[PDB]
């Protein structure tokens, strides 16, 4: 399962993110983890190999978005080293924003 | 377990901006917590792919192995439906299964 | 000055504005009341 700090980036920021390693008792396991970060079209950038042993299954990583970058939606990917059929993967957005001061609700 | 996050103080309510406030965090004893605190002006702009408690017990029932909500064609199908082989000495044995996937329903 | 206002200069601006923060960890490890650890983290806010 990965966790992060935001669900959408500006150029330039950083990413922070967690990874909760568990077995299938949901229990922390310590085991190497292959991530990898993929572009809009599908091209990885960044990847990380690294083992969560004696970390209580929580590895927090970290990674600069350069301000030259194609904006749109952004891909993690995620496996174990002992099972690389069995890919995990959540998404982010990239654009050029400020933030509102209000919420609008359709109901 | 059961993790809850709440408010150590009980009044000043809407703190000035920089103002020192308590978090009060309730948990089981033994257990690692990891913390983020983010603006909604976000989740505003793009509330998707947030994790939760609930899309994990999802995730755990869409890797379920077994396929029906209980009985059977007979005791064998009553196990193969359930996710269970059974084999005895007298012959008596379960259905053959050779798909990890559940049988897709006619729909 | 004299005037009834707050003068310029002692006026502090608020500058700390990230959207995302306080990515801690720690570890539950206060006394169990029925089992359950209560944890005090007093905490700065932003601006
Ligand atoms: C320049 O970069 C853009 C991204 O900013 C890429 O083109 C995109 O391709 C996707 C399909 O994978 C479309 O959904 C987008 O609308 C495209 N963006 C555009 C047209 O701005 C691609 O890497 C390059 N494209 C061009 C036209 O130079």
């Amino acid at each position: 399962f990965i966790q992060t700090d935001k669900t959408i980036y500006t150029p330039g920021s950083t990413v922070l993110y967690r990874i909760f390693t568990v077995n299938h008792k949901l229990l922390p396991v310590g085991r190497t983890v292959m991530v990898n970060i993929e572009n809009p079209e599908g091209i990885p950038v960044k990847q990380d190999s690294l083992s969560s042993q004696n970390q209580l299954g929580v590895l927090p990583l970290s990674w600069d978005i350069p301000e030259l970058v194609n904006m749109g939606q952004w891909k993690i990917r995620a496996y174990y080293e002992n099972s690389p059929q069995q890919v995990f993967s959540t998404e982010f957005e990239v654009k050029e924003y400020v933030l509102p001061s209000f919420e609008v609700i359709v109901e | 377990g059961s993790l809850v996050v709440k408010s150590g103080q009980s009044e000043d309510r809407q703190p000035v901006p920089g103002q020192q406030m308590t978090l009060k965090i309730e948990g089981d004893h033994g257990a690692r917590v990891v913390l983020v605190a983010v603006d909604k002006g976000v989740f505003v702009l793009n509330k998707k792919n947030k994790l939760t408690q609930s899309k994990i017990w999802d995730v755990v029932e869409k890797a379920d192995i077994g396929c029906t909500p209980g009985s059977g064609k007979d005791y064998a199908g009553v196990f193969s439906d359930a996710g269970l082989t059974f084999t005895s000495s007298s012959g008596q044995q379960t259905a053959q299964r050779a798909e990890l996937q559940c049988p897709q329903p006619a729909a | 000055l004299d005037e009834d206002i707050i003068a310029e200069e002692n006026i502090v601006s608020r500058s700390e504005f990230p959207e995302s923060w306080l990515w801690n960890v720690e570890d539950l490890k206060e006394p169990p009341k029925n089992g359950i650890s209560t944890k005090l983290m007093n905490i700065f806010l932003k601006d």
